[PDB]
Order: C-alpha cells, then structure tokens, then sequence
C-alpha cells in the first residue's frame, strides 16, 4: 500500500 | 464488520491504522467518509 499519510493540521 | 464503503481498506502501520481508497490512491487517518459504509 502507499505510505502512511501525514497528520492534518 | 465491515464499516468501510467499497473501495476502502485499513492499512497497518507502527503509527496506527490508516485508510486507503484503492481506486483513487487517497489515504487518510479518519475513517471514511464515502460511502456508503
């Protein structure tokens, strides 16, 4: 799968 | 289960479970959010 996403602001 | 709309899966990481919408490549931390679950 794609990597973990960043945390939103 | 399942509480996910079609096209979504949970993905395991050390930092937590995230949500991946395979058809669009979308990834997010919040449960989807499509749907319909």
């Amino acid at each position: 799968p794609p990597p973990p996403p960043p945390l939103p602001p | 289960g399942s509480d996910l709309p079609a096209g979504w899966m949970r993905v395991q990481d050390t930092s937590g479970t995230y949500y991946w919408h395979i058809p669009t490549g979308t990834t997010q931390w919040e449960p989807p959010g499509r749907a319909s679950p």
